[PDB]
């Protein structure tokens, strides 16, 4: 016929390649920010070609006057959509809806190559298995959201308000100039009336009046806003700020709430999402894998060169020269004196020369073009050629940074190193076998990128001064394609809310909500799938006589418990050494003498341990050796202050080692003992992987030193703390000629050398700190030149690349090797369940026996007179489904609650939930009449009973508080029985029950690991109290959250525990010199001096806490995943 | 941005004798405030003749009704939703010329404009 | 930051002393200009007569003989924002032993809103010829010794009890 002609064209591979290339070039064309006139014609061409393919498909599966052919293929639906609304778009008056037409062409990128279809489908089945976890996640988010809503109902609205000299209260609340705008924040400061809350300055009072602490955004005074804020808490995006605002409004006492959600909403639900995605991917892998003359001279010199000593002290010498080359790369300082830069450049020339020499020696013993077959030789040739090109040019502008590719020589160590070879294998799998999936990621990111622009770009250009002070575009916009990619990449990283606020203030609420939620769901699902994909591809008369007695003393339970109590009291003795210690003068001396008592007890128990266990056995024990060291430092302190060297710079600095006193509790407790045993047993492989990670971050940090060698130095106007304009000041010369108002300030985190390079890369990879790092690196123009706003705008790519490699691949290898090590440890050598002791093991086994229990219908009929009637007409489906419907309706009534709802609305809701509580009491009593004898065989019945009792008691308590001595801060807390009234949902909600049971199963191991973590926070909080209770009031450290007291230190360390905002807490400590801090500022009521902590101990403190918390949280994660696997498989 | 977008047409002709509604509205982003807005209408008489004044409303309801051209203008705008316009009292053979509608919105920095030839057809 | 500490009540005759009065700001970041007055009544008098005044740089004194050439300033040194108010009294005598009132008047600056706050700190001192140790310190030291000796007795008693047990038990073989 004639359709047969339109078949060969359809299946011909050149047609598919044409479609691929036209989609790719159209995609490159959507990148354009402001398309010139002529491009329009090309755009027409594109849609014409698209019509082409549709024609080819529409004359291929329908014959003899047939209408629809490509409508059983879902992607053909998208093709039909784009071809139709392209010509609908061709009628411009038929409109500001281009944003819904161009994006349809944007989504067409998915089907560039066959194979992405299967990957998208596989992602679809992966998200299909997310039903139970997503429903549990939304339920928990809603529950904690109502908790936060009825607790902080409008407290986040609290602000400082002046006290008037005397319309009245109408244009006083709504002035926004009568509020305390904290300097350099452009957002009114929060306060509160209760204690342990934000303090309104002298001359202000805290009033619940104004907008919420943003442009009017994710606060707690609405259920929708509460749900958004707790989705933010569940993803932990910038939750330091929500933490700070909530605790500044409602008081520090409420922080326990966060400890719940952070441990329950974020820590647990993320783990469950990861675990179920992992099970889906493992099932996918299991299914897929179970389914399937002159030649005489040349040869005579080859005789020697191939015989030139290969293994002894040459190839090993070549490797050690590679290591020395990396070393010479390391000493790249920013502040450089001559005769040092000369040394480095002559060493670099020597090394590129020796590499060229060895290459020409290896291409005359394996032939010039037979040599390019091992693969490693190809890589060596490419890298040596790049080095030779760099030395030859030495004059290219903007591209001398290609120099850094010489660091690729480090990867030659992969020939010997097995673990870095595993890293290279993971990279190859990312680009190779799983590259399709990786491609999807990029494509999806690209899609959202362009989509974002088409939906928001123009808006961000016109609505700009709505969000700014200079009305120029913010540093994170979508006006051009690159920034739209950057925002999507940042959303993938996890920092979404800060830009989402800007979007929602520029381009309305619903559009940006939908866009950013779609990105955060789809893109993170893709990223997690890729991460797990690479993860799963990893694989005599007195002596003895007294000795026995003292052994019986030291082994007895009485003495051990007394010693444990002394440990707790001695550790607590440090907590009272506040900023407020001198004001007491009674606890001060009391704890001073308690120090002597505790040291005496400690020395005596050490002596009994000495005389009982014996010196050899007491020094073969790590715990006893550590205890002896701590007793030694305590005894040295006692000798010092008895003799009188107390106020000596070295001895007083040694006094801060008292913070290690709680460390001896590790041995006495079972939980810390077993958890530290597991950690320090797994520490060798962790150390090997850490060696690999510091090697690869050394590569990236030396690259960063080359890219940003001390170019961060920017002038600042010392009356406002702001950068200069390029016009007024350009470089170092005029910055030194700008009187004294110019500082030539640094960034305090930079790339001056591999040390600061490691610090900055740690901040970037943890994603909490990259703000000023990226901003200044992009600002970086050149040495001694003042930075310019987004001048070197493409340096973002570097960080992007780093985050892909040094934070997504390195952490991937780290987690994979930890998975392998723990697998080996639990299965082969050791107990099957680490992090739990023997008694905890018995608890776990008894709970396992308890969980798989069901009743063998031991409920006979009641006695007489219609009790059996209700008994038998209550058990049926009707009653249970009805009570769940009433629970859900009560939940919906709960969500209606809002700030500033009229007294009538409160009365209506009170009547409605009176109706609900009565209908639940009559229900409880119906089941009672059904089962008057016992009714307590199953814990769900006793849960219903206790929750109904709690609701009634809370109801009466609310009435009492509302017609007696009244306090709203107690009413809000006591109103929490309704939360259990809706938690009653768990009884019949299958799936949720199993996952919460997994929580209950993992609770012992999580408790042990979290007890070790709490001890770690205790030690670090006391050390910070000793050190950083005196730092300046910079960004992260302020009056409310700082290291002054123990409560403030513990809340700061809880903020840090999830790596949140530790950049802000490290910023003030990094101050070292008079320009930033001041070494002699006498504090009122303190004999101490100086308001800046020691930088070295500051970095050590924060980086050590980050690493220890990361290891502890990884142990928690592994425990949860183990529980999920055990319950499921 | 480059300018301020105005939904102004090219040229519109209104029959004589009827009441004249002279429209010029701009679709901006920023939430409107009825206290600080700026609005000045211009017109080009000769090739490069300097304007004197055409309309007013630069701080509040301010009217001109100048006898230089005609007796006209009635406030028929409502800036509440990006829509401010006026009227003209009597379309006559003395209603011809290029009558611009320059604008200025305070919270942004763009002086937008729209040019239409006020004439008569039939 | 800043901490409010109650000054020591017991001074010493003939020695020196430092009367403390710390009025910490509610917010540490607020720029302010602070000055103060110190008004003392002696034991046996019922009034509060001005004796010391502190302003931006130099303090002024009333011409009372009880403090002429005798009191110096140990507040915050030249910061225009005092936040620390202590009088260092040299060669303490009997004629200053009674009640001080510490009126700290702080003009808090703000964006455009000037505040004029006043806070009173009533401190009590009693000059004494002999600097006896405070009750808290003596009780603390005595209880320290009691705890040490009691625990030593406890451990020696436990050792002797276990010695009796092992003598009764191991003597069999
Ligand atoms: C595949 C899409 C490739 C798009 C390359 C950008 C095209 C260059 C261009 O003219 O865009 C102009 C701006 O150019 C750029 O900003 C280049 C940015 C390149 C970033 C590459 C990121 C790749 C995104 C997918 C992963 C628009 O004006
Ligand atoms: C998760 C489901 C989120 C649904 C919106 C949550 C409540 C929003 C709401 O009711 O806003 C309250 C007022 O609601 C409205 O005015 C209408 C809201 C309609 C928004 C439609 C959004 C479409 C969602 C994707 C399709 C306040
Ligand atoms: C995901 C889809 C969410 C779609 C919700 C569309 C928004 C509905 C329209 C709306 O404004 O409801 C808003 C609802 O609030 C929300 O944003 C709901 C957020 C739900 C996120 C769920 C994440 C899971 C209320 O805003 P407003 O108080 O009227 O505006 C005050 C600003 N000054
Ligand atoms: C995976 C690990 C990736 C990298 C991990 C940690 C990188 C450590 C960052 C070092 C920053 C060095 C910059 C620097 O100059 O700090 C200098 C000293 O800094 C240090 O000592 C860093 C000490 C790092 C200790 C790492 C703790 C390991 C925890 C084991 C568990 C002092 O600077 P200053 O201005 O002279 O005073
Ligand atoms: C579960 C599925 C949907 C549950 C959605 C619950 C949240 C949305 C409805 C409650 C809500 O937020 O509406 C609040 C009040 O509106 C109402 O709920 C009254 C209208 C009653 C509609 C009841 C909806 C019942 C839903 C099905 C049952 C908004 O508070 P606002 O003070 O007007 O906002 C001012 C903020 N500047
Ligand atoms: C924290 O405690 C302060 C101290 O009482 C509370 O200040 C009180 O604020 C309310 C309004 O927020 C004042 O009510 C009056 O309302 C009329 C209009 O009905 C208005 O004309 C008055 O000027 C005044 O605003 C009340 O007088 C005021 N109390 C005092 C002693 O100043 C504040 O509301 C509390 N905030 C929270 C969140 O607990
Ligand atoms: C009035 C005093 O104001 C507050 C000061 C901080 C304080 C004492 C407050 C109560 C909870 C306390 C917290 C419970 C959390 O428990 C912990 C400890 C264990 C962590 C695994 C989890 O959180 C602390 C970080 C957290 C905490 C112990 C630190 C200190 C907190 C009161
Ligand atoms: O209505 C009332 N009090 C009330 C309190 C809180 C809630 S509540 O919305 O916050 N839900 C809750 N669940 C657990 C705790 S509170 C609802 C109602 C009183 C009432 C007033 C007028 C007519 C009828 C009753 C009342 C007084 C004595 C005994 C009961 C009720
Ligand atoms: C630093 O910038 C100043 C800018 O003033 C340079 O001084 C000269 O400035 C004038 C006008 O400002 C320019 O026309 C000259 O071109 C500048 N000189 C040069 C050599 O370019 C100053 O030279 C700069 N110095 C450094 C070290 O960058
Ligand atoms: C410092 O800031 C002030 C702000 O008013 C400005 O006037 C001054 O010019 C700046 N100083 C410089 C850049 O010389
Ligand atoms: C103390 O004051 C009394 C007032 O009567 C005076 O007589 C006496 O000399 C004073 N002594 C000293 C040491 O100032
Ligand atoms: C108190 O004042 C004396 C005398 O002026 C001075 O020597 C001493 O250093 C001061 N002490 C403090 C803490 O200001
Ligand atoms: C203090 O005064 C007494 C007598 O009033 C005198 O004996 C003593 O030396 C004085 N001490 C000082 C330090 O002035
Ligand atoms: C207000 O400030 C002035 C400034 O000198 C001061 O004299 C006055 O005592 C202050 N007001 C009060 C009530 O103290």
């Amino acid at each position: 016929p004639v359709r047969k002609i339109a078949i060969k064209i359809l299946v011909h591979s050149l047609f598919s390649m044409l479609i691929m290339c036209t989609i790719l070039t159209n995609c490159v064309f959507m990148t354009l920010s402001n398309p010139p006139d002529w491009t329009k014609n090309v755009e027409y061409t594109f849609t014409g070609i698209y019509t082409f393919e549709s024609l080819i498909k529409i004359l291929a599966r329908g014959f003899c006057l047939e209408d629809f052919t490509f409508l059983r293929d879902p992607w053909n639906w998208l093709d039909f959509s784009v071809i139709v609304m392209a010509y609908v778009t061709e009628f411009v008056s038929l409109v500001s809806a281009l944003r819904t037409f161009r994006v349809l062409r944007a989504l067409k990128t998915i089907s560039v190559i066959p194979g992405l279809k299967t990957i998208v489908g596989a992602l679809i089945q992966s998200v299909k298995k997310l039903s139970d976890v997503m429903i549990l996640t939304v339920f928990c988010l809603s529950v904690f959201a109502l908790i936060g809503l009825q607790l902080f109902m409008g407290n986040l609205r609290n602000k400082c308000l002046q006290w008037p000299p005397s319309f009245n209260w109408k244009d006083y609340i709504g002035d926004d100039s009568h509020f305390y705008v904290l300097d350099g924040q452009k957002d009114p400061l929060l306060c509160g009336n209760g204690s342990d809350a934000g303090q309104c300055p002298e001359g202000y009072i805290c009033v619940k009046a104004g907008r919420n602490p943003n442009y009017g955004y994710t606060s707690f005074d609405t259920f929708s806003w509460a749900f958004l804020s707790l989705f933010r808490l569940m993803t932990q995006d910038y939750w330091e700020n929500l933490y700070q605002l909530t605790l500044r409004a409602a008081g520090k006492t409420y922080m326990i709430f966060f400890v719940l959600v952070i441990f329950l909403g974020s820590f647990y639900l993320v783990n469950l999402i990861l675990a179920v995605v992992a099970m889906a991917y493992e099932e996918q892998n299991q299914a897929t894998l179970e389914e399937a003359d002159c030649c005489d001279a040349w040869l005579k010199v080859k005789h020697l060169v191939n015989l030139i000593v290969m293994d002894p002290f040459v190839d090993l010498a070549i490797t050690i020269c590679i290591v020395l080359n990396t070393l010479f790369m390391a000493m790249e300082h920013y502040p450089m004196t001559e005769q040092f830069s000369s040394v480095l450049t002559v060493g670099n020339l020597v090394f590129t020369g020796i590499f060229t020499a060895e290459m020409v020696l290896k291409i005359i013993a394996m032939d010039p073009y037979y040599y390019f077959q091992e693969g490693w030789n190809i890589f060596d040739g490419i890298i040596v050629s790049l080095s030779l090109m760099e030395l030859g040019l030495s004059n290219v502008e903007g591209l001398s940074v290609l120099r850094s590719f010489r660091l690729l020589r480090v990867f030659k160590l992969a020939k010997s190193w097995p673990t870095l070879n595993m890293l290279i294998k993971i990279i190859g799998n990312s680009v190779g076998a799983l590259g399709n999936l990786t491609l999807v990621l990029a494509i999806i990111v690209f899609i959202f990128a362009v989509v974002g622009m088409q939906l928001f770009g123009k808006s961000y250009k016109e609505c700009v001064c709505k969000i700014n002070d200079d009305c120029t575009l913010p540093r994170w916009h979508m006006n051009d394609f690159f920034h739209s990619f950057l925002i999507v990449f940042r959303v993938l990283c996890g920092e979404w809310i800060e830009t989402m606020w800007d979007c929602m203030e520029v381009a309305g609420q619903t559009m940006c909500l939908i866009v950013f939620m779609l990105v955060m769901v789809i893109g993170n699902l893709v990223v997690l799938n890729l991460f797990l994909a690479l993860l799963l591809s990893s694989f005599g008369k007195i002596w003895w006589n007294l000795r026995k007695t003292c052994y019986s003393i030291v082994e007895h339970n009485w003495f051990e418990t007394f010693i444990v109590f002394m440990i707790l009291l001695s550790s607590g003795a440090l907590a009272f050494e506040d900023i407020y210690i001198e004001q007491r003068k009674t606890i001060k001396t009391m704890l001073e003498y308690a120090d002597k008592v505790f040291t005496y007890i400690f020395i005596l128990e050490m002596l009994l341990k000495w005389v009982a266990y014996g010196f050899q056995t007491y020094f073969t024990n790590a715990w006893c050796w550590l205890d002896f060291l701590i007793v030694d430092v305590s005894l040295v302190s006692l000798v010092a202050n008895a003799l009188g060297y107390s106020e000596l710079g070295a001895i007083k600095s040694l006094r801060t080692l008292r913070a290690l006193r709680p460390l001896r509790a590790l041995s006495r407790f079972e939980g810390m003992r077993v958890v530290v045993n597991a950690l320090v047993g797994a520490i060798p492989s962790i150390m090997n992987v850490l060696l690999v990670c510091l090697i690869f971050w050394l590569i990236f940090s030396i690259m960063g030193v080359n890219l940003f060698a001390g170019k961060f130095y920017h002038c600042v106007n010392m009356t406002t703390g702001n950068m200069f304009d390029i016009s007024d000041v350009n470089n170092l010369s005029d910055c030194q000629a700008l009187g004294k108002q110019a500082r030539w300030k640094n960034v305090k985190v930079n790339f001056d050398n591999v040390g600061a390079g490691y610090l900055a890369l740690l901040q970037v990879a943890t994603f909490k700190g990259w703000m000023d790092i990226m901003y200044a690196a992009v600002d970086s123009r050149d040495v001694k030149l003042q930075p310019v706003y987004e001048e070197n705008l493409y340096m973002y790519l570097y960080f992007v690349i780093f985050i892909i490699f040094g934070s997504f691949f390195t952490l991937n290898l780290f987690i994979g090797v930890i998975i392998d090590n723990f697998n080996q440890q639990k299965k082969k050598f050791g107990g099957q369940d680490i992090f739990m002791t023997e008694e905890q093991k018995k608890y776990y086994n008894a709970m396992k026996k308890l969980g798989s229990k069901k009743p063998q219908k031991p409920i006979p009929r009641p006695a007489n007179k219609f009790q059996g009637m209700v008994f038998d007409f209550v058990t049926r489906q009707v009653f249970d489904i009805s009570i769940m419907i009433l629970i859900c309706l009560n939940m919906v009534t709960m969500m209606v609650e809002t700030d500033d709802q009229g007294k009538y609305m409160t009365l209506v809701l009170s009547r409605i939930n009176l109706v609900f509580i009565v209908l639940f009491t009559g229900e409880f009593v119906l089941k009672l009449v059904s089962l008057r004898h016992y009714y307590f065989t199953i814990g769900w019945n006793i849960f219903d009973f206790v929750v109904v009792i709690l609701s009634i008691v809370g109801m009466f308590l609310a009435e009492m508080i509302e017609k007696y001595f009244v306090s709203p801060t107690l009413f809000r807390v006591i109103r929490l029985a309704r939360i259990g009234r809706i938690l009653r949902l768990i009884k019949g909600a299958k799936g949720i029950r199993t996952l919460l049971f997994a929580l209950m199963m993992s609770l012992p191991a999580l408790f042990n690991i979290g007890l070790l973590l709490f001890l770690v926070m205790f030690i670090y909080a006391i050390f910070g109290m000793s050190n950083f209770a005196y730092v300046k009031k910079e960004a992260g450290i302020d009056d409310m959250f700082n290291f002054e007291t123990f409560g403030n230190s513990m809340i700061c360390l809880f903020q840090i525990t999830t790596s949140a905002g530790w950049d802000g807490l490290l910023a003030p400590i990094l101050n070292s010199a008079p320009p930033d801090c001041d070494p002699d500022t006498i504090h009122p009521g303190s004999s101490v001096k100086g308001d800046c902590g020691n930088p070295s101990v500051g970095i050590f403190f924060f980086v050590s806490y980050i690493i220890i918390s990361f290891l502890v949280v990884v142990n928690m994660y592994i425990a949860v995943i183990l529980e999920n696997f055990s319950v499921a498989t | 941005g480059r300018s301020m977008e105005v939904t102004v047409p090219a040229t519109l002709n209104v029959l004589n004798g009827s009441d004249a509604r002279l429209p010029c509205t701009f679709n901006s982003c920023y939430t409107v405030n009825h206290k600080q807005f700026s609005l000045n209408w211009t017109y080009q008489e000769c090739n490069n003749c300097s304007e004197e004044m055409f309309l007013q409303f630069r701080m509040k309801i301010i009217n001109l009704k100048l006898e230089r051209f005609q007796d006209r203008v009635e406030f028929s705008g409502n800036p509440s939703k990006y829509d401010v316009s006026v009227m003209l009292r009597n379309v006559q053979p003395e209603d011809e010329g290029i009558y611009n509608c320059y604008i200025m919105n305070p919270p942004d920095r763009h002086r937008g404009h729209g040019k239409i030839h006020l004439q008569v057809l039939m | 930051g800043c901490v409010e500490v109650d000054s020591e009540t017991e001074a010493v005759y003939g020695m020196t002393f430092k009367i403390l009065c710390i009025s910490c700001k509610r917010r540490s970041e607020t720029n302010a200009e602070t000055f103060t007055e110190w008004t003392f009544r002696q034991k046996g008098t019922e009034e509060f007569v001005k004796i010391l005044r502190y302003e931006n740089e130099v303090l002024q004194l009333e011409e009372d003989e009880r403090f002429e050439g005798r009191v110096v300033w140990n507040g915050s040194r030249g910061t225009k924002d005092l936040q620390d108010l202590s009088i260092f009294i040299t060669n303490v005598t009997y004629n200053h032993s009674g009640d001080y009132e510490c009126h700290v008047y702080r003009l808090l600056f703000f964006e455009n809103y000037e505040h004029n706050t006043s806070v009173v700190k009533k401190i009590h001192i009693e000059v004494v010829d002999k600097a006896n140790r405070d009750m808290a310190s003596i009780v603390s030291e005595i209880m320290m010794y009691v705890l040490i000796v009691v625990l030593t007795i406890w451990l020696v008693a436990e050792m002797i009890y276990c010695y009796k047990k092992i003598a009764a038990a191991t003597e069999t073989a």
